[PDB]
């Protein structure tokens, strides 16, 4: 293996790889994270190429334990191993405290291994970014990182393609006081917003996490919400 | 078998120990000394196992006076101490153990005199007065006896021959002379040896 | 790990790493020495002197022992690594043969350690060059000087950093047999030599002083200022 | 242009550069020559010295009772394979009690000597070797290449200028099986005095011999030794 | 490889190590930070460069001790690094010794980790630049600065990140030395802010102060309310108004 | 086996047996206890004989290295601090050695005594052996720290003799060093089948 | 300590004792001996408690890692494995023995597992101190395919046995019912024991005892 | 046997939202006496302490370990550790050193510091927790502190009810123990203060 | 760029040559080898007037019968002289007996190629190795690229051709020690820039029967009376 670091300083003082896995995920399928009162909802697109591929073989939104959730933007590859990753720091920290971890420090300990790979020999940074959902202490979080380790928490966000239209139309139709389902309803109506072709329950993904834990919505609530709106 | 003794007063702390080194049934020298110079306010005590003695002592004085002349401070008793009883306590369990008993005697600017006790299992222990060895038993019931907070030198310095001779008459081993310092906010003295 | 050459010969017999140390050196603060006969004394000056900045944090003469100090010239931060190697050493030595070191014995290790480092895989050279100046225990006062290249020497009179030819030359013409007679000449001897690059008089000078049975002591501003104008007072003649 | 600096590049002909150039090493070094009979295997060496007020240069060295080799090209090379050879001949001695034959050490040093062809940051041996024994089947002289390759000969040369004895040695093959001793070293030197310029000549200080046998253990001839030898040659 | 190796850690022709230059550079693009030294106390000002309005102890000050706090100024992702060894540095000093850590032991021992990353390894440095406040029983109120090289100094006042060398000579001009109490220097912070920014006039929603003071035998570590800092804003602009008469 | 060493005005004196036995059998009466470091410093053996031999010879070799790098010899309490650090990595493993060093350095007359279980103690007067008890006894009402030289020689042949006539493990023949500011001497290799004729009558 | 287990027509049913003791003396009165696996899995644990408890915690975390990557209920037999192997790697050194049961997809499934790493399937299995005197009642009274309270019923007399008859063993008695459908955890299920009524009164006077110094730190 | 080489006793006790922790003050060697102020109870919060008995080497180490982890645990976390979390923590620090344990057995005593719910647990050599709602005891002297506590302890005590009965308590029980008294410490913890006393008993 | 370990086009590897043309930068060292002993003299460059002459040691003991004399880069030989002192040591722990020169040149020698990618470069300085054996007095030469020679007289340094062509003339097997001594501190001064003052240069002689000898400000004086 390569001893060496591969991502170096510019001249100006920028980590230019870093700038590169940014526009890698730019270009990734859009996310949207919306937190409530009442608990937090994560939606994304799940267009696919083909109508012979499978719709219900691979996921996108994924429990990590009980009480926290994940969407991601940019390479899937990349994905599975920060999920592989965030399930067995969460089940070490179970072991050592006989405690659910929160969302906080999963996120932080997400974050310290994203950046190990910026500062590491022989390898490139991860190609996606992160938004993570959970509930603690009766309240919820909602957090996003980045390929280069930097965690925000936000209230509303969007990511992924025409992501600046999306965090605009969140901010105009935004308020404190939304239950679940005006969240629910204001999450797809910002992923139809440049949304390509008649949308259906197969080809969108939504997740729930409130009291009772983190659940993936089934087909049949989709097509209920979808009706509605 | 060797002998400590630490009298702790208002405004000094005093010490002292035997010179005997002996092998076997003979005696090989008669001016041994046990007492170690940490620094120029803090004394370190040690009887015990056979190189065990040394060896951990000149350890402790390397550390302590490379902590002086990187930081320019030198360390207080009780650091001293503690970092004495963290060393010991790490090796107990390895597989190299060290068998010594220990005195510290300091002198601190703000906290005042110090006298602090140590055994092989590595237990530290904070005394007005303190002893080692097979004549504590014979020593400490006198001490007892005899002393109050607000000693003095001279008394302090009566008290101890009392010791002495308390040893000298009872216990059945030969201990003819034994070094006695004093430490104070001035530093450390070296007062005459008793002598019997 | 990492096991790449760094530094490597190449035509005419040149080691180019070593050169760009040398270059590195060369911009630092100028450091002078000077070896009397019952005194050693060293000083620097002061590239710049802020009235925001605490002056115990940035001193640049330190003791390695309680008879050997040293100043530097180059990199700060290579030489606060030197330091705390060369006060481990000394303390092992005084642990093992039960005798204060000599001062050839640390400059020795000194240029050692800086050698091995111009030999191994994947490191640089330290950028730092070295005075160190001390007292025998048959009292004999000592001044060394250390490379980057991992060569010393003994002077009787010395400079370092930038400006050190000019201090040189100076030195080759005014250091004499009845200039060091006493502690006071020698005092004002490094002052004057000092005095040759430093601006602004005698605000941007630190002077330290040893002598044979005592600890390094760093000399106040009031002293610098006294001697200064004795110095103005003697262009009078 | 950018195929020749390392050893793990092949070139689009289907070569390494590198190791031609552990090659063109050998061809600079002074000339040997090997070569054996039905009881005897000899080598000759031709030794060079920097100026007059230095002394020539070793080239036979003692590798075990019945082995002995001769080298050309980089001296620290020969002197490492030498040390291995050395030390595999004392393994098995150790462990079987018999010699060691010849061709399971020269398959050995091949062995050793092709990985590092083959890695990244590494270099051949740039030496050649010829390799004298006697064992159970007789006399035997191997020819060592850089490239890991062996070749089992029936006379050799190598070093600069070695053509013309390979040519001399070529006429006179037919000789070498029914050649006593004597006759034998004075072929080989010869063979030897072939290579050298027409106005230079062999002298005791320039050549040395080495000679082993049916009955004889490896010995070497230096200086005064050889000048029976060279009485009655030309 | 020796065709993909960047040569990290190597002089240039000038005796310049070119990366630890680009570092600095780097640095210099971040929030400004600004720290204070009083006879009473000490303080740390720090920008807050989040303002995006959907965004949800504080930001960019960290506490690593009962004595101890910083700020840091660059790349954040190894901020959180450095501290996370600051820490654990610290508690390994009080492991050892029973006693807690003083100030420059511990700046000492986090710039010889940043040091060794530039001389050896093949990795690039930090860039990061950081402020240390603390109390000390040895020489008190303390503050400190270092840099991605390893080097580090004290001060009485000074001044990291953007538009630096501004901030630096308001300090010089106003700054006396002695003479300093708690209020006034909240005053210089926030002028010299005020000065500094990019902005109209200065809002409490930007900035986040804290203040570290020994009261009964007892260090506290306090980050200022926004309500304090609106009327720290205040009486600033009152006089202002009524300097020039 | 008995060895002496007793420092005085003009130096340091060192006598010696030369019996060695293995079990109740005597193996040897010609051994060399007097192990001859360097030319300016001694050491002795007792106890084991190969683990004497073994960590002197180390010890030289090191006296001599450490001379080569700093141009200067070494001292006695160096070279007995270094004997000791040897030593104390082997300890429990079953070692047995004790040996006296002496010298002549800056700082005067030099006997020290290091052992294998840790101890290194200087003195003004040492014995090691099985025949040590006996050797204190004539040794302590003789010495004096302003005997003359050949006093002192009569003394250490008179405490070598008075051990060996009592110790069953301990004869042979009585073997004498001097340690002067020069360097050592060998004064003499007396037989104890003569010294009997000498001291009886 | 008594660990015992049954298999029903339709499932699972196992049940302990509570007692605690260090010696002979009686250190906990209300131990929990009943360890959750899975959703689906249970465990009774005799033998060192604190090696009980760290080898299930493990196992369960990892069983927790299994199901959440493939997506689907574990299976008993997994458990198994992994607990069979760890025990043997340890060469016998944890003091753990183990009654595991559990309901997948094949039915109903109960191991005994023992602390060199041997495991056996049965249709009734007892641990502890007392597993002589409940097997006895199993051997007396075990019919195949029972109903979910016969079967209730002859755990509740077998750990009864077992709790008169051994003097390690003592308290009260838990159930754990698991089935394809549901999961019943019941704690206690019977108390066959109360402590007697104190006939005197005790109680302290304020101002008996003596005191020498006395600080109020108010918080 | 090693738990008796230095000797002491640790207990403590529920009452109605306040706790009692008390220990003894005795450091000696076998049947020797060396002093008398002995420290055993060290506080891990504002309303949280946890005692120690047995070797007392083991009892400072672990002591200095706890503070290690505890104040990491608070620096990262940003809030005030619960009484589970410290009882686990405690049990992973034990069980880490199996096979080469050390000689303690922990006692822990608390309130929940967002309900102030009162918690007394004790964990054993090897770190095997057992949570009680009456009382845990530990030390040489267990088996007097049973028997004092089984007649003593009611339900639904009052700070000072709860205050003499656990100084009646540990009193009687450390008068039948050789190795175990010369004076005892109290600790009442309740809501808005803590309490510390200081017991007249026998010194011989 | 390219390795340290790649051949030339012509089968030598470059890093040998950049040290071999850095060894030519060296101050010049000269050895004369007689039946009645071998003699050492080297060079000094004082740069200045206020350096101490005897801080330059370019002459050192290998060991009581063996001497070294060194040029090149200098800060490097002390590698290869610690070595050589620690073999030397060894062979007499083990074998109760004195190595012999050519024994110690090996042994020095077997260092030189020991680099790759530990050492990362060759060392660049040439050695000159005079001593008494029980063959009698020898000289070796060693240089960077681990060859190693036996001579009568040798010259080392930047001005070794000239030193040597004299040599050429001057050497015969029938010299005295003082001979050659005279003769090589006349060659010394012929190719010196400064004048020779029994400061600026330095000499040593083994002998058979006495050890290592380093001669002193007296003898030199004396010596370079007669030139």
């Amino acid at each position: 293996g390569y001893s060496f670091s591969l991502t170096t300083f510019s001249p100006s003082g920028k980590l230019v790889q870093i700038e590169y896995a940014l526009a890698a995920v730019a270009g990734g399928a859009p996310s949207v994270g919306i937190k409530a009162a009442n608990g937090v909802v994560l939606a994304t697109e799940k267009k696919q190429k083909s109508i012979l591929y499978d719709e219900r073989s691979v996921h996108k939104v994924e429990p990590i334990t009980k009480h926290i959730g994940l969407v991601y933007s940019g390479m899937g590859p990349d994905y599975r191993v920060l999920v592989h990753r965030a399930r067995k720091l969460a089940q070490q920290y179970y072991l050592v405290y006989q405690e659910p971890i929160p969302t906080a420090q999963l996120v932080q300990r997400v974050a310290s291994v994203m950046q190990e790979y910026t500062q590491s020999g022989g390898v490139r940074p991860f190609g996606v970014s992160l938004l993570i959902c959970g509930w603690n202490e009766g309240r919820p979080y909602l957090f996003q990182s980045d390929p280069s380790g930097a965690y925000f928490a936000w209230k509303a966000t969007a990511m992924g393609k025409n992501y600046v239209n999306g965090k605009t139309f969140l901010e105009k139709r935004y308020n404190e006081d939304l239950e679940l389902e005006d969240a629910i309803h204001t999450a797809i109506l910002t992923l139809k917003e440049s949304f390509e072709g008649q949308m259906t329950e197969d080809n969108i993904e939504v997740g729930i996490c409130n009291e009772a834990g983190f659940r993936r919505l089934t087909p049949t609530e989709v097509k209920d919400y979808l009706a509605a709106i | 078998m060797e002998y400590l003794i630490g009298i702790q007063g208002p405004d000094y702390v005093l010490v002292a120990s035997d010179r005997v080194a002996a092998s076997n049934i003979v005696q090989m020298k008669d001016d041994h000394d046990k007492m170690f110079k940490m620094s120029e306010k803090i004394l370190l005590l040690c009887v015990g196992e056979a190189g065990d003695t040394v060896q951990f002592a000149e350890y402790i004085q390397k550390n302590v006076q490379l902590y002086k002349m990187r930081n320019g401070y030198e360390l207080s008793p009780t650091a001293a101490a503690n970092f004495t009883r963290r060393n010991l306590a790490d090796c107990l369990r390895s597989r190299t153990p060290y068998h010594v008993n220990l005195l510290l005697a300091g002198y601190d600017e703000h906290e005042g005199p110090a006298l602090y006790y140590m055994d092989y299992l590595a237990a530290l222990a904070k005394a007005p007065f303190a002893a080692h060895g097979y004549g504590a038993f014979l020593t400490l019931s006198i001490l007892d006896r005899y002393y109050t907070p607000t000693i003095s030198r001279e008394r302090a310095v009566e008290l101890l021959r009392k010791c002495l001779e308390e040893l000298q008459k009872r216990f059945i081993l030969n201990l003819p002379t034994f070094s006695v310092r004093i430490i104070d906010k001035n530093g450390i003295h070296d007062l005459d040896n008793i002598s019997f | 790990s990492y096991d790449r050459a760094i530094t490597v010969f190449s035509p005419d017999g040149h080691l180019f790493q070593v050169e760009y140390a040398q270059e590195a050196v060369k911009k630092g603060s100028t450091a002078v020495g000077v070896r009397g006969r019952d005194i050693v004394v060293l000083g620097v000056e002061k590239k710049s002197v802020a009235k925001l900045q605490d002056e115990r944090t940035v001193r640049k003469i330190c003791a390695l022992d309680d008879n050997v100090c040293m100043a530097f010239a180059g990199l700060t931060a290579d030489a606060r690594i030197v330091i705390n190697r060369a006060r481990v050493e000394c303390q092992s030595h005084r642990l093992t043969v039960e005798d204060p070191v000599t001062v050839e014995y640390i400059t020795r290790y000194i240029a050692s350690l800086k050698q091995r480092y111009t030999q191994s895989n994947g490191r640089r050279p330290f950028g730092i060059s070295a005075l160190i100046v001390g007292f025998d225990f048959d009292g004999t006062p000592r001044l060394y000087q250390t490379d980057p290249s991992g060569t010393y020497h003994a002077w009787k009179a010395n400079a370092i950093g930038r400006g050190a030819k000019s201090v040189r030359e100076f030195l080759e013409k005014n250091y004499t047999d009845e200039a060091i007679e006493t502690d006071d000449l020698t005092i004002k001897l490094v002052i004057k030599a000092l005095l040759e690059v430093v601006q602004s008089g005698g605000k941007n000078i630190e002077l330290a002083v040893m002598r044979r049975d005592q600890s390094l002591k760093i000399l106040n501003p009031e002293e610098i200022e006294k001697y200064v104008a004795e110095i103005e007072k003697e262009k009078e003649e | 242009n950018q195929y020749d600096n390392d050893v793990t590049v092949w070139s689009p002909q289907g070569r390494i550069h590198q190791i031609e150039y552990a090659m063109e090493a050998v061809k600079q070094g002074s000339a040997t020559v090997g070569l054996k009979s039905k009881t005897h295997a000899v080598l000759v060496a031709l030794k060079r010295a920097q100026s007059e007020l230095a002394a020539h240069q070793k080239k036979i060295l003692h590798v075990d009772n019945h082995i002995g080799i001769s080298i050309a090209g980089l001296t620290a090379d020969a002197r490492l394979l030498c040390n291995f050879m050395r030390q595999e001949c004392l393994d098995s001695r150790f462990v079987f009690d018999r010699p060691l034959p010849v061709s399971r050490l020269v398959s050995l040093i091949g062995s050793k000597t092709q990985i590092p062809t083959q890695r990244y940051g590494r270099r051949p041996y740039g030496v050649g070797l010829l390799i004298a024994g006697y064992d159970d089947m007789g006399p035997h002289i191997f020819q060592t290449c850089p490239s890991a390759n062996y070749f089992d000969c029936r006379a050799m040369s190598i070093g600069a200028r070695s053509q013309s004895a390979r040519t001399y040695l070529e006429r006179h093959m037919s000789e070498f099986m029914e050649c006593n001793l004597n006759e034998l070293v004075k072929h080989g030197l010869r063979a030897l005095r072939e290579t050298l310029p027409a106005e230079q000549d062999l002298t005791t200080k320039n050549v040395s011999i080495g000679i082993v046998g049916k009955d004889l253990e490896f010995t070497i001839y230096d200086d005064d030794d050889v000048s029976p030898f060279l009485e009655g040659l030309e | 490889s020796r065709r993909y190796d960047s040569r990290t850690t190597i002089f240039s022709p000038e005796g310049r190590l070119y990366q630890v230059e680009y570092a600095m550079e780097a640095i210099g693009h971040a929030g400004t930070c600004l720290g204070i030294l009083a006879n009473d106390g000490v303080l740390l000002a720090a920008e807050r460069r989040n303002i995006h309005k959907l965004l949800d102890f504080s930001e960019k000050i960290y506490k690593l001790n009962e004595d101890m706090a910083c700020s840091v100024a660059g790349i954040t992702s190894d901020a959180n690094v450095l501290t996370n060894e600051l820490r654990l540095i610290a508690q390994r000093y009080l492991l050892q010794y029973q006693e807690p850590i003083p100030c420059e032991q511990l700046v000492t021992a986090l710039c010889d980790i940043k040091q060794a990353y530039t001389q050896f390894g093949g990795k690039r440095p930090f860039g990061v630049s950081l402020l240390y406040i603390g109390w000390d029983k040895h020489y008190g109120f303390q503050l400190y600065q270092s840099d991605p090289s390893g080097n580090y100094g004290g001060w009485k006042a000074t001044c990291i990140g953007n538009n630096s060398a501004a901030a630096v000579s308001m300090l010089k001009q106003d700054y006396k030395e002695g003479e300093m109490t708690l209020k006034s220097a909240l005053a210089l912070a926030i002028k010299v802010l005020n000065k500094t920014m990019d902005v109209s006039k200065l809002s409490a929603e930007k900035v986040e102060i804290a203040t570290l003071t020994r009261e009964n035998g007892k260090t506290v570590i306090r980050v200022l309310k926004q309500k304090e800092v609106e009327q720290l804003i205040k009486k600033h602009e009152e006089e202002e108004a009524k300097a020039e008469r | 086996t008995t060895t002496l060493a007793f420092k005085f005005r003009h130096g340091v004196i060192v006598a010696a047996d030369s019996r060695a036995t293995a079990g109740a059998y005597i193996a040897s009466q010609t051994v060399k206890k007097v192990i001859e470091i360097n030319p300016y410093l001694l050491g002795t053996m007792a106890g084991g004989a190969a683990d004497c031999s073994f960590w002197e010879r180390l010890l030289a070799r090191q006296c001599r290295i450490y001379e080569l790098r700093n141009k200067e010899r070494i001292s006695v309490a160096a070279a007995s601090k270094l004997l000791a650090n040897m030593v104390y990595q082997y300890k429990g493993m079953g070692l047995s050695m004790g040996t006296m060093i002496c010298g002549w350095d800056k700082r005067g007359p030099g006997l020290y005594y290091v052992d294998s279980e840790g101890n290194r103690i200087s003195g003004a007067t040492f014995s090691v052996g099985s025949g040590s008890v006996y050797a204190y006894g004539v040794m302590d009402r003789g010495y004096s720290y302003d005997l003359e030289v050949e006093q002192a020689y009569d003394l250490a042949r008179r405490a070598i003799y008075q051990a060996t006539y009592r110790d069953a493990y301990s004869g042979g023949a009585v073997n004498l060093y001097h340690v002067r500011e020069d360097g050592w001497i060998r004064v003499s290799s007396d037989n104890v089948a003569d010294l009997h004729e000498k001291y009886s009558g | 300590t008594t660990i015992a287990g049954v298999v029903y027509k339709d499932g699972i049913v196992l049940g302990a004792d509570t007692r605690a003791t260090e010696g002979m003396v009686v250190a906990d009165k209300n131990c929990s001996k009943i360890h959750f696996i899975s959703p689906n899995i249970y465990c009774c644990g005799a033998g060192t408690a604190a090696d009980t408890d760290m080898t299930t915690q493990l196992i369960s975390s990892n069983l927790e890692l299994h199901s959440l990557s493939t997506g689907r209920l574990p299976r008993v037999v997994t458990a198994n494995r992994m607990l069979k192997q760890m025990l043997f790697r340890y060469q016998g050194y944890i003091g753990a023995a183990l009654v595991l049961g559990g309901v997948d997809v094949t039915g109903p499934h109960l191991y005994s597992i023992y602390p060199h790493g041997s495991t056996d399937k049965l249709p009734y299995v007892t641990m502890g101190s007392g597993s002589l005197a409940a097997m006895a009642v199993f051997e007396d009274k075990f019919r195949p395919d029972m109903e979910e309270e016969e079967a209730k019923n002859l755990v509740s007399e077998a750990i009864a046995a077992g709790i008169f008859n051994d003097l390690g063993s003592g308290s009260n008695i838990d159930l754990c019912v698991i089935s394809k459908n549901k999961l019943d955890f019941l704690r206690p299920y019977t108390v066959p024991n109360k402590k007697g009524t104190r006939l005197g009164r005790y109680r302290c006077e304020k101002g008996t005892t003596a005191v020498l110094t006395e600080k109020i730190t108010p918080l | 046997s090693i738990m008796s080489y230095n000797g002491g006793a640790v207990m403590a006790m529920k009452g109605k939202n306040c706790v009692a922790i008390a220990a003894d003050r005795r450091f000696g060697i076998q049947a020797q006496m060396v002093t008398t102020d002995f420290q055993k109870i060290f506080p891990m919060g504002d309303r949280l302490y946890i005692g120690l008995a047995g070797l007392a080497t083991d009892v400072q180490t672990v002591a200095q370990r706890l503070k290690f982890r505890l104040n990491l645990y608070e620096l990262k976390e940003g809030r005030q550790i619960k009484p589970y979390t410290l009882m686990s923590m405690v049990a992973n620090l034990l069980y880490e050193k199996r096979f080469g344990p050390y000689y303690t057995e922990p006692v822990i005593a608390g309130l929940d510091p967002k309900t102030f719910k009162p918690f007394i647990c004790s964990l054993d050599l090897i770190g095997c927790p057992m949570v009680t709602d009456d009382f845990v005891v530990s030390g040489t002297c267990a088996e007097q502190m049973y028997g004092m506590c089984e007649s003593l302890w009611e339900p639904n005590m009052d700070p000072d009810h709860l205050f003499e009965t656990i100084s009646q308590a540990m009193l009687n029980a450390v008068d039948r123990d050789a190795v175990s008294g010369m004076g005892v410490i109290v600790h009442i913890i309740e809501k808005d203060k803590i309490t510390t006393r200081t017991l007249k008993a026998r010194m011989d | 760029d390219r390795g340290v370990n790649t051949f030339s086009p012509e089968g030598r590897l470059f890093q040998v040559e950049y040290a071999i043309e850095a060894i030519k930068l060296g101050s010049t060292a000269i050895g004369i080898q007689t039946s009645e002993g071998v003699c050492l003299a080297v060079e000094k460059r004082i740069t200045s007037p206020l350096m101490e002459p005897s801080s330059i040691e370019k002459i050192v003991e290998i060991d009581a019968h063996i001497g070294c004399a060194m040029s090149g880069l200098i800060a490097d030989a002390k590698t290869l002289i610690d070595k050589a002192r620690v073999e030397t040591q060894n062979h007499w722990f083990t074998y109760n007996e004195t190595m012999t020169v050519e024994s110690v040149t090996q042994a020095v020698s077997n260092l030189a190629l020991q680099f790759g990618e530990a050492m990362s470069r060759p060392f660049g300085v040439a050695l000159l190795f005079g001593g008494v054996d029980e063959k009698g007095p020898q000289l070796f030469h060693m240089d960077p690229s681990g060859t190693f020679v036996q001579c009568d007289a040798r010259a080392i340094g930047s001005a070794s051709e000239g030193a040597q062509s004299s040599l050429q003339e001057v050497y015969h097997k029938s010299m005295t020690l003082k001979e050659a001594i005279k003769s090589s501190l006349i060659i010394l001064k012929q190719v010196m820039e400064e004048k020779l003052n029994a400061t600026n240069i330095e000499l040593a002689t083994v002998q058979p029967g006495q050890n290592f000898h380093m001669f002193t400000k007296e003898e030199l004086e004396e010596v370079i009376k007669d030139i």
